[PDB]
């Protein structure tokens, strides 16, 4: 009985980037797709595992919305089956489920992209917000998952008998184990201290010591986080007077792109169609 | 290993009478009786399970076959939840018994001798065999 | 591979390079996001511990396989009747500890279903990152041929491989030579299309030298194995 009212939805003016990709379930509601189409600025929809022309007049058990902002070079990221930078760390698009995609726009004039780090852990040791340009859109490059234990710091008792390539060093907080580092001796050369994650989670040349650990986002899950310079995490001869805390650059694989092209900031979605014939999520179409 | 003496469960040769092939309990040394029961036959991935009644494969009827059967059909063969489509496509059958309980799925059909639906089940378990579509060179 | 050509990136998503401390030794195929078929023979002792392999998806050339960009094999499973001697039944198993993402470069390929109804000289594709010749070293580009199925009584002509061809073996190639797989394609696909589909028929086992006359490729029959290799996977489900 009630209206979707998903025309309203997709042209809020509060946009979220693909890192932040936001969700509205419809159910329950009656839904016109000709005059949706028409609402906001479409510029393509197209469908999988399923058939536009059976849309009109049917109703579903529920109709899921995910929706982001296009950053203008990674377009093509979006694509069914690609490899890109957004389905590989931001939002892996559902190829099994019967889906439809639309790509639309909103006028750039009024609308303010919401850039938000999802990740617990990259809040906890230092990230705050992205403080960039209007419009610009942020997109991960590679994510990081990290256990609860998880700390970036070495240990200031550790740091202190470091003769050679001391790590920066702080206090962490109850729960979570320190930086694993070792002290080495080669040659004469003694207390050359070895940290984990080096040069950097992205580059390590032994993954297996770093403890941030590569991720591809799967269907429905967000970027588990950027990868930290753990060189940056701490300050030299930090003592347990020091809270654990990472600079902003030591936040590493993202970058950004508008999405404003001819006065208009490209917006993408994706629909997800559960139990075709079957449900209170009808069609007005007909 | 048991041409006079069954069929052989292939655990270094040990036989059981056919009529213990895929009949709900555990004849077998590593229960090998019991857990080939259901497969995938021709390019077309016919739905098929061993009757131990008729010792034989047959094909299954759509009749009342749903996702969550499909489901339950891939989890018999070993794919865990993954899941790819399930349609009917067109004689010794095996109907499907609604109120059969929480049994094994292939003792969830009887056998019979013609679907009411007419056409029988294809099954696909996972989202195999695509690769690059090659060129258009004559 | 001998006599094939370079791949180019999505032709066949379901090869993997299979790396033994980090050197590429074996390939595979994969079936599920963490399951992977491959040769016994790749995997005997001491090559059975699972934490030495990691495997390579979606990556054409050697070079790029940097340690991390590979999945960290969790377990390895020989078939329980392999023969290391005549190589009867060489199919191996290998589970991830973490399932692949697919996408356009990582794809699996169907595991083969009895009544396939192939033709007594089916053409196939074989793919590795084998020497290019004999006696040669790992190549660093993925390389793919085309080859013929041989019939097995053909196979076990006294000229060929004398009676040495079993049920659970196949025969792939030419009998004059020039194409066939080599060291390094070991476990590799052996895949044939019907319906549309690109199907496992075998995994890439043995043979006398690379491309030589009467010398054909031998591989695993996996549609022997179908029955075992759903049985391994069933378990594991638990
Ligand atoms: C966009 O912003 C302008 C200037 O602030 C305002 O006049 C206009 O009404 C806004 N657009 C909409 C659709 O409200
Ligand atoms: C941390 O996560 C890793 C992921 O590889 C896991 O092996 C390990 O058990 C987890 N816990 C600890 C304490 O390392
Ligand atoms: C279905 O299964 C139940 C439970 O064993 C049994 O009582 C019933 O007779 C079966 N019906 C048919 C038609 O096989
Ligand atoms: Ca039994």
């Amino acid at each position: 009985l009630p209206d979707c009212d998903i025309d309203k939805w997709l042209n809020n003016f509060n946009v979220p980037s693909p890192l932040n990709w936001e969700r509205k379930i419809f159910s329950n509601c009656n839904f016109n797709l000709s005059t949706l189409l028409r609402l906001v600025h479409t510029d393509s929809f197209s469908c999988n595992n399923f058939d536009e022309s059976k849309i009109y007049g049917s109703c579903f058990k529920s109709i899921v919305l995910d929706k982001f902002a296009i950053p203008n070079s990674r377009r093509s990221d979006l694509q069914l089956g690609s490899s890109g930078f957004l389905q590989s760390s931001n939002y892996k698009i559902d190829t099994t489920s019967s889906s439809c995609q639309l790509y639309y726009s909103l006028p750039a004039i009024n609308v303010t992209i919401n850039n938000y780090n999802p990740s617990s852990w990259n809040r906890r040791y230092g990230f705050n917000n992205f403080n960039l340009s209007s419009h610009s859109v942020v997109y991960s490059r590679y994510c990081f998952s990290v256990n609860n234990t998880f700390c970036p710091c070495a240990k200031p008792s550790f740091a202190s008998s470091c003769k050679s390539h001391k790590p920066p060093s702080a206090s962490c907080p109850i729960g979570t184990n320190y930086r694993s580092c070792e002290s080495t001796t080669v040659l004469d050369h003694t207390d050359w201290c070895r940290c984990s994650c080096l040069p950097d989670p992205i580059t390590a040349y032994d993954p297996r010591s770093c403890s941030q650990k590569k991720s591809l986002v799967g269907v429905g899950e967000h970027c588990a986080g950027f990868g930290v310079d753990e060189e940056k995490c701490g300050v030299l001869d930090g003592s347990y007077n020091v809270s654990c805390l990472c600079s902003t650059d030591a936040f590493l694989g993202w970058s950004y792109d508008t999405c404003v092209s001819n006065n208009r900031c490209n917006i993408f979605s994706n629909f997800i169609l559960n139990g075709i014939n079957s449900g209170t999520t009808c069609s007005n179409d007909l | 290993k048991c041409s006079n003496s069954g069929i052989e469960c292939d655990s270094s040769g040990t036989c059981i009478n056919p009529s213990n092939w895929c009949d709900g309990v555990s004849h077998c040394p590593g229960g090998e009786d019991e857990n080939r029961c259901v497969r995938l036959y021709g390019p077309n991935f016919i739905l098929q399970v061993y009757s131990s009644q008729r010792k034989s494969w047959h094909p299954v009827c759509q009749d009342d076959w749903n996702e969550n059967y499909g489901r339950a059909a891939c989890r018999d063969m070993g794919y865990k939840n993954n899941f790819y489509s399930s349609q009917g496509i067109v004689t010794s059958f095996m109907k499907l018994n609604t109120s059969a309980g929480n049994v094994d799925i292939y003792k969830k059909l009887y056998h019979s001798d013609a679907c009411s639906s007419k056409a029988v089940v294809s099954l696909r378990c996972i989202a195999c065999g695509v690769n690059l579509n090659d060129d258009d060179d004559k | 591979i001998v006599g094939g050509e370079s791949a180019l990136p999505g032709a066949w998503p379901w090869q993997v390079s299979l790396h033994v401390q980090n050197v590429h030794v074996c390939g595979g195929s994969i079936i599920t996001p963490e399951w992977i078929v491959t040769a016994a023979h790749c995997v005997e002792k001491p090559l059975n511990n699972p934490w030495h392999w990691t495997a390579f998806a979606g990556i054409l050339r050697q070079s790029f396989m940097f340690y991390g960009a590979g999945y960290q094999v969790e377990k390895v499973i020989s078939h329980p009747n392999y023969d290391s001697k005549t190589k009867n039944n060489d199919i191996a198993l290998m589970k991830l500890q973490k399932p692949l993402t697919f996408n356009d470069l990582v794809k699996p390929v169907c595991l083969p279903n009895p009544g396939m109804m192939l033709q007594p000289e089916q053409l196939c594709w074989i793919s590795g990152w084998g020497a290019t010749e004999e006696k040669g070293k790992t190549s660093e580009v993925l390389n793919a041929a085309k080859v013929l199925l041989i019939e097995t009584q053909r196979c076990n002509s006294r000229y060929v491989y004398d009676n040495l061809i079993t049920p659970a073996m196949i025969c792939a190639g030419f009998l004059q030579g020039n194409v066939d797989s080599c060291q390094g394609d070991a476990g590799g696909p052996l895949v044939t299309s019907k319906n549309n589909i690109w199907w496992l028929i075998g995994d890439t086992s043995w043979g006398s030298g690379c491309a030589k006359a009467y010398r054909p490729g031998v591989y695993g029959n996996v549609m022997v194995f179908t029955d075992w290799i759903y049985r391994q996977m069933r378990a594991d489900g638990e």
